[PDB]
C-alpha cells in the first residue's frame, strides 16, 4: 500500500499569513491526489482533486500543487474558517490511502496556565471513592506536563486527563486532571500536590492541599 | 445540490453487527462510486472499500474484508455498509463518499455516522462539586465532576446557562466502560461564595437531571 | 429433238463424260457409222450397241469408318469416313448423324465463412463441399471445382486489435488458437482434380472477428470479377455457391471502419491470394453485385443455414436469378439447385466445313427434334445429353479437276469429332486402260485406238 | 429557384484531409458567419492521420482556412490500479462537425481507447470522442461518453450487455435550441446503436484535462435492448431535432437506424427520455433507409415535415429489372394527436448508382415566397457521375417532384460533391439563404449565394 506522509501535523500560525502543507507518498501517484478539510465537529469537504482542480465552491485561496511523489496544498491570506484539520489521500492505487492530517492552530503569545486543585467532594467520600481534581487553565502553548505527588511520592496509575480545543475567545488551552483512588488509601496520607509543568517556566507550578486543615 | 445523508449514531454491543446507510439526494446513487471510510481520532482515516452502484460490484481494502459488506439499492437510492462481528475497533465515524467529476475522486462526503461498541449498561452520572481548598486572590475557580455514566452525551451548564463566560467543561473520557468528565468556572472574588453558584448536569439517557450548589469547605 | 450429248464435237469416251452426267458412250464395234456414239444411255440400247461395251460412270458414296454412336472413345459423329467418287459436273448425297454425348462444362466456385460463429458449421461446409466436387463429377465428367475463404474487413471495430497477441491469434482471450483474420482469400483455382479440392477444403479451419454481419459480399464480387484468377471458363456454366450462418454487410456500412470510398467493382485479388482492398474500399451494393454477375455470366446460390434462410430469400429477390439452398449436415438441399440447374443447360449442333476445294460446293438440309427436314440449313439447337440430330449433304463438283483426289472435312462447333469426306473424281473410261498405242485402224499417222475411235 | 452557379467560392483543405467530409455555419458573438470544415484525414503534427477542424471567415474568392486547433496528443493515466489510454491515431477528427452559439463541436468517431489492469484489458476500441472549442475565448472541452473502466471478463460474464466499447460517439451529431448535445453512436450496446446527450454548458463545466473518465451529471444515454430487430441496426448513424407531439416545452429526436431489421431500415420519433413516438419502416432492404434524416416545415402549416434518405434504393424498370438509383421520402406532419402516416411525397433519383438522398438539407425559405425549401444530394448523379444537386422549393402540398434547380459538380471523378450539405443561413448578407456544398474526395467546398 502507497504511505502518505503529512507535514506538519500542526502549525501554528496567523490570519492573512500563506501556507502550505506538504504530502509525500511512498511512490509516484501523478497528481492523482485530493485534499480534504474538515472543520472542528463537523464532516469533510473537498478542496482540490487530481491535484490542482478546486472542487466546485472552494475558494480561490486554496490551490495544490507537485508532482511524482510530492505534493503541496497552500492556502493564500488565512480566513478564520481555515482554522481547520486538512489531509490528503491518494487513488493512484487501491486501497485508497490517507495523510496523518494537519491542523491549523491560532498563534498567540504565551501563557503560564492557572493551576488549582480540589480535593474529593464530601459527597464523593460517602459513597467509597476519592477523586483529586485539577484544573490547568488558559495556557499556550497547548503542550503541557502534570504530575501527582501523594506525601511527596510520584503518583502515575489512575489517572485521566483532559484537553479542550483551541479557546474561541482567547485563543488558548486547558486542560484536567483527575486522579482517582480509593477512600481508603486517602485517607492514609497528608499531602497531596498537583505539579505543572510548561514551556513558559523551567521550574513547575506547585500547588498543594494537606488532607483535613482548616 | 448533491448531499450524501447518513443514518443516525449506533450504539451496539461487541460481536453483533450493525448496518449504516447513506442516502442521495439531489443525484441518483447510480452515478458513481460510493467509498465507505473510517475515521478514528488516534488512527485517522482508514478507506474500507467502494461500490458501483450500477452494477453491485465492489472493492475493499484487505484489513477489513470479512467485516464489512458494502451494498447498494438503486430504488431507494441508498448505499450500506455492514460491520459483522463488532470489536472495540470498530468504534469510529463512518462515512460515504463520492466524486465531482473524476471518476476515482473523494469529493462529496456524507456528515458521517458515529458508530460506538460498547457492553455497558446505560448508568446515570455521579455529580460532585468542587469548591476550593482552605489564601485568597483576586479571582477563584470552581469545579464540577461527572463521573461514571453511560451513554454519551451529558449537558452541563452553570447557573442554567446564565454563568457561561469563563467556563471550561473538558470533553469525556473513558474509564472502566464508563463516561468521566469534568468542568470549570472562574468568577471574581466578589462573587463567590456572596452570589449561588449551582452546576446542572442532564443526562436523557438515564432521564436525570441534577443540581450541585458549590458551597464553600468548612472546618 | 436432239440432245447434248450428241450435237457437241464428242470425238472420245472422255470428251463425251465431261459434255453432261447423263450421257453415256458405246464402245461396241459392231455398231454402225450412223450411230452416234456420244448420247443417253437409253439411245444407244435403243441402238443396238452392246450392253456390256456402254461406258456410263454412276457417282456413289461408301462408309469408309462407321463405329455407332455412344451411349450412357466417344464417339458423337457418325459416319465418321465417306468415301465420294464424282463424275464430271455430278453430285451426290450421302448422311450424317450428330449426337450430343459428352456431359457439359460447369463451373462450380466455393465460398467458405470461415468466421468463428461457423466453428459448429464447420464439418457442414466441408461436407457440403467435397459432395458438390463427388456428386457433380458423377453427374458431369467436366466439372471444374475451386474454393475461397473469407472472414470480414480486417479492421477495427471489426477486428480485434488488442492485446498484440491477438492479432496473429484472435482467439486470444478464449485461451484457444485460430487463424488471423482476412478479408477474402483465394485458396485454389477451379480445377478438376476434385480429390485435392476436397483434401483442401478438409484442411479449412476457422478464423475470429467481433460482429456477427460478415465480409461476404466482398468475397462475392472478387470471385464474379478476378476472372483469370479463379479460372471461369467461356463456354461453361458457372456457378458460385455462398455459404454463410449469419447476416452479411451491405454498401455504407464500411463507414463504421472509417471505410467510404465506394466498391469499384474491380478485381483487387494479385499474386498473393488476398483481397487487397478489403481495408480501403466499402462493400459492394446489391445493384453493383448483380451488375457484375450478370456481365460475367454466374449463377449466385446462397447456401446459407436455416437461421439466415429467409434473410437470403429476401436479398435473392432483389438480384435477380440468384437462388436459396439450406446448409445443414445434409448436403441434399443445394445440391439439388445445382443437378437442377444442369438440368436445364441446352446445347447446339452447327456444322462447319473445313479444306473445302473451289471446285466442290455444299447444300445441307437439317432434321432435328421436332423431325422436319428443314432445308438449307444446317444446325440445331435445343439438344440435351443423349439427343441425336441428322442432316443430310450434297456435294456438287465443277467439271473435272486435275487434282483428281482432294478431302475436306465436316465438323460440329465445339465437337472433337468429325466426318472426313476422300473425294475422288472419275473422268475417264475403263476402256481408257485399253489404249493400244499402235493406230493399226487408222494409217494416217493418228495413232492410239481407244473405245472404238481415232484421233 | 435562385441559388447562382457562376458565381461560385471555394474553400480548399490539404491534399489527402477529406476537407469537406462535414461542415456547418457558425456564428460568433458579434454576429459574423464563418464555415467549419471537417477535414477527418488531416494529417497532424507527427506526420500521422488524426484529422482536424478549419475555420472558413466567408470571402468571395474563398481559398485556405486557419486550422480551429486541437489536442492531438495521447493521454495515459495511471489511476485506481488501472492504466487509461487514450488513441488519437486515425481518429477522424471532424468526420462531423456542428455549430451552437459560440460553441463548435467536432468529433472522432473512431477515437480508440483501453483500460489495462495487470495482464487483462478493457479491449482497444473506438468509443468515439467529441472535442468542444469556444473560438473566441478559446476554451476547449471534450466529450467521450462511451468510455469505460471495465474488464474484457466483465462482459462475457454478462453476456456482453451496456457494451459501449465500439459506440463510435460522435459519428453523427446535432445540437437543441437549449443547447443539448446530442450524438449518434451507432457501435453502440454491440452495434445496436445508441444515443448519448448532455448540455454543452455541463460538458464544459466538467471537463478537465487529464482525468479522462468523468462525470456529466445531467448527461443522459439510450437504452440496449434484447430485441433481435435492432441488432446490427447502426441506430444512430444519422440524428436530428424538430417538434412532433404538438408541445412546445419538449423537444423530439429522429434517430436513422439504416439496417434496422435485418438491412430493412427504419427511422424513429422519439422524446428527450428516448421513448419511442413513432417508427418509419424502410421500403427495401439494402436501400439504407435513414441513411439520411432532415426536419423541415416544407408545407407551410408550421408544423416540421420529416425528409429521409434511402441513396441505396433501387427502382424498378422494365423486364423485372432493379436499378439503384437512390429515393427520398418526405412525411407531413398532420394535425392533433396524430401520428406520421404514409410518405407525401417519394423523389427517386435517376442516375444509375447516384446515391440520390444521401444528404437533405433544409434550405429555409431559398425565393421568400413562404414555403420553406431543401437541397437533396447525389454525390455520384448526373450523366458524367461527378455529383448532384438538386434544390426542391416547398408548396402547400408538400414538394414539387421536379426539381427548382440542378447543381453540377465542378470538381472532377470522385470528389463525392453533395455527400455533405448545410443552408438556412445567409452568409453574405444580401437577405437570401445561401447553401455550402462539401467535396471531401476533391478536399473542398463549394458556396453557393442565393439571388433576387
Ligand atoms: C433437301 O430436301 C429437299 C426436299 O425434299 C430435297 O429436294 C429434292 O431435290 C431433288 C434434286 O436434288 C429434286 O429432284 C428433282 O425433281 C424435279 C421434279 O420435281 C417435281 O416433282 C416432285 C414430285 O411431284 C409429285 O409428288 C409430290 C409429292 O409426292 C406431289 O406434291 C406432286 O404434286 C407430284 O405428285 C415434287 O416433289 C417437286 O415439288 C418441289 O419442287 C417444286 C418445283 O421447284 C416446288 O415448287 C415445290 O414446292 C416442291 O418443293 C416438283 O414438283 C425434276 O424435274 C428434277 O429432274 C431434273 O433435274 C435432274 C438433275 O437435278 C435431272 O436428272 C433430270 O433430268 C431433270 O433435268 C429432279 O429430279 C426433288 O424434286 C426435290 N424434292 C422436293 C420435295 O423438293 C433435296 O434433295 C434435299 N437436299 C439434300 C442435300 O438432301
Ligand atoms: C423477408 O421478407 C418477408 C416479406 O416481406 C418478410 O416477412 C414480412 O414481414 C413483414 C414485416 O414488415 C410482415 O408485415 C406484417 O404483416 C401482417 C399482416 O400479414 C398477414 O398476412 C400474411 C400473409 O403473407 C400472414 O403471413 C400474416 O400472418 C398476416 O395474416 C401485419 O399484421 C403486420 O402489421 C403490424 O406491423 C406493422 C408494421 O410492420 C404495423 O403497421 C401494423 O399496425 C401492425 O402492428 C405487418 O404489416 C409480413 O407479415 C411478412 N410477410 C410474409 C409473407 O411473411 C420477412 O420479415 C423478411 N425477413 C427478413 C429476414 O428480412
Ligand atoms: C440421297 O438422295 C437420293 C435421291 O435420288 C435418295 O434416293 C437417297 O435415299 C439419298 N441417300 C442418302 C444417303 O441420303
Ligand atoms: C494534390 O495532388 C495533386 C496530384 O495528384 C497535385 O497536383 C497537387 O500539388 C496536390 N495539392 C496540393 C494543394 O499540393
Ligand atoms: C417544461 O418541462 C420541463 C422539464 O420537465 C419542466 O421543468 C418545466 O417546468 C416545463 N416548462 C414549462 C414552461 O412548462
Ligand atoms: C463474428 As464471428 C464470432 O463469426 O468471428
Ligand atoms: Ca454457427
Ligand atoms: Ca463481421
Ligand atoms: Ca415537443
Ligand atoms: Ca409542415
Ligand atoms: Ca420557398
Ligand atoms: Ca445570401
Ligand atoms: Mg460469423
Amino acid at each position: 500500500d502507497i504511505l502518505m506522509t503529512q507535514s506538519p501535523s500542526s502549525m501554528s500560525v496567523s490570519l492573512g499569513d500563506t501556507v502550505s502543507i506538504t504530502c509525500h507518498a511512498s511512490q509516484g501517484i501523478s497528481s492523482n491526489i485530493g485534499w480534504l478539510q474538515q472543520k472542528p465537529g463537523k464532516s469533510f469537504m473537498g478542496l482540490i482533486y487530481y491535484g490542482t482542480n478546486l472542487v466546485d465552491g472552494v475558494p480561490s485561496r486554496f490551490s495544490g500543487s507537485g508532482s511524482g511523489a510530492d505534493y503541496s496544498l497552500t492556502i493564500s491570506s488565512l480566513d478564520s474558517e481555515d482554522f481547520a484539520d486538512y489531509y490528503c489521500v491518494q487513488y493512484a492505487q487501491l486501497p485508497y490511502t490517507f495523510g496523518g492530517g494537519t491542523k491549523l492552530e491560532i498563534k498567540r503569545a504565551d501563557a503560564a496556565p492557572t493551576v488549582s486543585i480540589f480535593p474529593p467532594s464530601s459527597e464523593q467520600l460517602t459513597s467509597g471513592g476519592a477523586s483529586v481534581v485539577c484544573f490547568l487553565n488558559n495556557f499556550y502553548p497547548k503542550d503541557i506536563n502534570v504530575k501527582w505527588k501523594i506525601d511527596g511520592s510520584e503518583r502515575q496509575n489512575g489517572v485521566l486527563n483532559s484537553w479542550t480545543d483551541q479557546d474561541s475567545k482567547d485563543s488558548t488551552y486547558s486542560m484536567s486532571s483527575t486522579l482517582t483512588l480509593t477512600k481508603d488509601e486517602y485517607e492514609r496520607h497528608n499531602s497531596y500536590t498537583c505539579e505543572a509543568t510548561h514551556k513558559t517556566s523551567t521550574s513547575p507550578i506547585v500547588k498543594s492541599f494537606n488532607r483535613n486543615e482548616c | 445540490e448533491v448531499q450524501l445523508q447518513q443514518s443516525g449514531a449506533e450504539l451496539v454491543k461487541p460481536g453483533a453487527s450493525v448496518k449504516l446507510s447513506c442516502t442521495a439526494s439531489g443525484f441518483n446513487i447510480k452515478d458513481t462510486y460510493v467509498h465507505w471510510v473510517k475515521q478514528r481520532p488516534e488512527q485517522g482515516l482508514e478507506w474500507i472499500g467502494r461500490i458501483d452502484p450500477a452494477n453491485g460490484y465492489t472493492k475493499y481494502d484487505p484489513k477489513f474484508q470479512g467485516k464489512a459488506t458494502i451494498t447498494a439499492d438503486t430504488s431507494s437510492n441508498t448505499a450500506y455498509l455492514q460491520l459483522s462481528s463488532l470489536t472495540s475497533e470498530d468504534t469510529a465515524v463512518y462515512y460515504c463518499v463520492r466524486p465531482l467529476y473524476d471518476y476515482y475522486a473523494m469529493d462529496y462526503w456524507g456528515q458521517g455516522t458515529s458508530v460506538t461498541v460498547s457492553s455497558a449498561k446505560t448508568t446515570a452520572p455521579s455529580v460532585y462539586p468542587l469548591a476550593p481548598v482552605c489564601t485568597t486572590g483576586s479571582s477563584v475557580t470552581l469545579g464540577c465532576l461527572v463521573k461514571g455514566y453511560f451513554p454519551e452525551p451529558v449537558t452541563l451548564t452553570w447557573n442554567s446557562g446564565s454563568l457561561s463566560s469563563g467556563v471550561h467543561t473538558f470533553p469525556a473520557v473513558l474509564q472502566s466502560d464508563l463516561y468521566t468528565l469534568s468542568s470549570s468556572v472562574t468568577v471574581t472574588s466578589s462573587t463567590w461564595p456572596s452570589q449561588s453558584i449551582t452546576c446542572n448536569v442532564a443526562h436523557p439517557a438515564s432521564s436525570t437531571k441534577v443540581d450541585k450548589k458549590i458551597e464553600p469547605r468548612g472546618p | 429433238g436432239p440432245n447434248i450429248c450428241t450435237t457437241r464435237g464428242v470425238s472420245s469416251c472422255q470428251q463425251c463424260l465431261a459434255v453432261s452426267p447423263m450421257c453415256a458412250w458405246c464402245s461396241d464395234e459392231a455398231l454402225p457409222l450412223g450411230s452416234p456414239r456420244c448420247d443417253l444411255k437409253e439411245n444407244l440400247l435403243k441402238d443396238n450397241c452392246a450392253p456390256e461395251s456402254i461406258e456410263f460412270p454412276v457417282s456413289e458414296a461408301r462408309v469408309l469408318e462407321d463405329r455407332p454412336l455412344s451411349d450412357k472413345q466417344v464417339t458423337q459423329v457418325s459416319p465418321q469416313r465417306i468415301a465420294l467418287r464424282l463424275r464430271p459436273d455430278d453430285s451426290k448425297n450421302f448422311s450424317i448423324q450428330v449426337r450430343q454425348v459428352e456431359d457439359y462444362p460447369v463451373d462450380i466456385y466455393y465460398l467458405m465463412d470461415l468466421s468463428y460463429s461457423m466453428k459448429d458449421d464447420l464439418w457442414s461446409i466441408q461436407n457440403l463441399g467435397t459432395k458438390l466436387a463427388t456428386q457433380m463429377r458423377k453427374l458431369t465428367s467436366n466439372l471444374r471445382i475451386g474454393f475461397g475463404a473469407f472472414v470480414d474487413k480486417p479492421v477495427s471495430p471489426y477486428m480485434y486489435i488488442s492485446p498484440p497477441e491477438a492479432l496473429e491469434n484472435p482467439c486470444y482471450d478464449m485461451k484457444t488458437t485460430c487463424l488471423p483474420m482476412f478479408g477474402y482469400k483465394h485458396v485454389l483455382t477451379l480445377t478438376d482434380q476434385v480429390t485435392r479440392f476436397n483434401e483442401e477444403v478438409k484442411k479449412q479451419s476457422v478464423s475470429r472477428n467481433r460482429d456477427a454481419p460478415e465480409g461476404g459480399f466482398d468475397a462475392i464480387m472478387q470471385a464474379t470479377v478476378c476472372d483469370e484468377k479463379i479460372g471461369w471458363r467461356n463456354d461453361a456454366s458457372h456457378l458460385l455457391v455462398f455459404t454463410t450462418d449469419a447476416k452479411t454487410h451491405i454498401a455504407l456500412d464500411g463507414r463504421l471502419a472509417g471505410i467510404v470510398q465506394p466498391n469499384d467493382g474491380q478485381c483487387h485479388v494479385g499474386s498473393d491470394n488476398h483481397y487487397s482492398a478489403s481495408t480501403t474500399m466499402d462493400y459492394p451494393s446489391l445493384g453493383l453485385m448483380t451488375e457484375k454477375l450478370s456481365q460475367k455470366n454466374i449463377n449466385l446460390i446462397f447456401a446459407v443455414t436455416e437461421n439466415v434462410v429467409n434473410l437470403y430469400q429476401n436479398y435473392s429477390e432483389l438480384i435477380p436469378g440468384t437462388t436459396v439452398g439450406v446448409l445443414s449436415m445434409d448436403s441434399s438441399n443445394v445440391l439439388q439447385l445445382i443437378v437442377d440447374a444442369y438440368g436445364k443447360i441446352r446445347s447446339k449442333v452447327e456444322l462447319e466445313v473445313r479444306d473445302l476445294p473451289e471446285e466442290l460446293s455444299l447444300s445441307f438440309n437439317a432434321t432435328c427434334l421436332n423431325n422436319e427436314v428443314i432445308p438449307g440449313l444446317k444446325s440445331c439447337m435445343g439438344l440435351k445429353i443423349g439427343d441425336t440430330v441428322s442432316f443430310s449433304i450434297e456435294a456438287k463438283v465443277r467439271g473435272c479437276p486435275q487434282e483428281k483426289e482432294k478431302s475436306f472435312t465436316i465438323k460440329p462447333v465445339g465437337f472433337k469429332d468429325s466426318l472426313i469426306v476422300q473425294v475422288t473424281f472419275d473422268c475417264d473410261c475403263a476402256c481408257q486402260a485399253q489404249a493400244e498405242p499402235n493406230s493399226h485402224r487408222c494409217n494416217n499417222g493418228n495413232g492410239t485406238f481407244e473405245c472404238g475411235v481415232c484421233r | 429557384l435562385n441559388l447562382d452557379p457562376v458565381q461560385l467560392t471555394f474553400y480548399a483543405g490539404p491534399n489527402g484531409s477529406q476537407f469537406g467530409f462535414s461542415l456547418d455555419f457558425h456564428k460568433d458573438s458579434h454576429g459574423r458567419v464563418a464555415i467549419v470544415v471537417g477535414a477527418p484525414r488531416t494529417l497532424g503534427p507527427s506526420q500521422e492521420e488524426t484529422g482536424g477542424v478549419f475555420l472558413c471567415p466567408w470571402r468571395a474568392e474563398g481559398g485556405q482556412c486557419p486550422s480551429l486547433l486541437f489536442d492531438l496528443r495521447d493521454e495515459t493515466r495511471n489511476v485506481g490500479s488501472q492504466t487509461l489510454q487514450t488513441f488519437k491515431a486515425r481518429q477522424g477528427l471532424g468526420a462531423s462537425v456542428v455549430s451552437w452559439s459560440d460553441v463548435i463541436v467536432a468529433c472522432a468517431p473512431w477515437q480508440h481507447w483501453n483500460v489495462l489492469e495487470k495482464t487483462e484489458e478493457a479491449e482497444k476500441t473506438p468509443v468515439g470522442s467529441c472535442f468542444l472549442a469556444q473560438p473566441e475565448s478559446g476554451r476547449r472541452a471534450e466529450y467521450s461518453p462511451c468510455r469505460g473502466n471495465t474488464l474484457s471478463r466483465i462482459y462475457v460474464e454478462n453476456d456482453f450487455s451496456w457494451d459501449k466499447r465500439y459506440c463510435e460517439a460522435g459519428f453523427s451529431s446535432v445540437v437543441t435550441q437549449a443547447g443539448e448535445l446530442v450524438l449518434g453512436a451507432p457501435g453502440g450496446y454491440y452495434f445496436l446503436g445508441l444515443l448519448a446527450q448532455a448540455p454543452v454548458a455541463d460538458i464544459f463545466s466538467s471537463y478537465r484535462p487529464g482525468i479522462l473518465l468523468w462525470h456529466v451529471s445531467s448527461q443522459s444515454l439510450s437504452f440496449d435492448s434484447s430485441n433481435p430487430e435492432y441488432f446490427d441496426g447502426y441506430w444512430g448513424y444519422s440524428v436530428a431535432v424538430g417538434e412532433f407531439d404538438g408541445d412546445l416545452n419538449t423537444t423530439e429526436y429522429v434517430v436513422g437506424a439504416p439496417t434496422w431489421s435485418w438491412t430493412l431500415g427504419a427511422v424513429e420519433i422519439l422524446d428527450s427520455y428516448y421513448q419511442r413516438l413513432h417508427r418509419l419502416r424502410g421500403e427495401q432492404m439494402a436501400s439504407y433507409f435513414g441513411h439520411s434524416v432532415a426536419v423541415t416545415d416544407v408545407n407551410g402549416d408550421g408544423r416540421h415535415d420529416l425528409l429521409v434518405g434511402a441513396p441505396l434504393y433501387m427502382e424498378s424498370r422494365a423486364d423485372r429489372k432493379l436499378a439503384e438509383v437512390g429515393r427520398v421520402y418526405l412525411f407531413l406532419q398532420p394535425r392533433g394527436p396524430h401520428a406520421l402516416g404514409a410518405p407525401s411525397l417519394l423523389l427517386t433519383g435517376t442516375q444509375l448508382y447516384g446515391r440520390f438522398g444521401s444528404a437533405i438539407a433544409p434550405l429555409g425559405d431559398l425565393d421568400r415566397d413562404g414555403y420553406n425549401d431543401i437541397a437533396v444530394a447525389a454525390p455520384y448523379g448526373g450523366p458524367s457521375g461527378r455529383g448532384q444537386v438538386l434544390v426542391f422549393l416547398g408548396q402547400s402540398e408538400g414538394l414539387r417532384s421536379r426539381p427548382s434547380q440542378v447543381l453540377d459538380s465542378p470538381f472532377p471523378t470522385g470528389s463525392a460533391f453533395g455527400f455533405s450539405l448545410r443552408g438556412a443561413v445567409d452568409i453574405d448578407d444580401n437577405g437570401y439563404p445561401d447553401l455550402i456544398v462539401g467535396a471531401y474526395g476533391a478536399n473542398q467546398v463549394a458556396v453557393y449565394r442565393a439571388q433576387p
